[PDB]
């Protein structure tokens, strides 16, 4: 989930944009 | 320069591209 991509791992914007609400 | 995003770091960024 959001964690793992983004705070393990480097997301880009559109991979956080697909956890907005 | 950090690219991880971790902890309220990352609640900001969802709050700034998705604007809420």
């Amino acid at each position: 989930g959001i964690v793992e991509q983004c705070c393990t791992s480097i997301c880009s914007l559109y991979q956080l944009e697909n956890y907005c609400n | 320069v950090n690219q991880h995003l971790c902890g309220s770091h990352l609640v900001e960024a969802l709050y700034l591209v998705c604007g809420e």
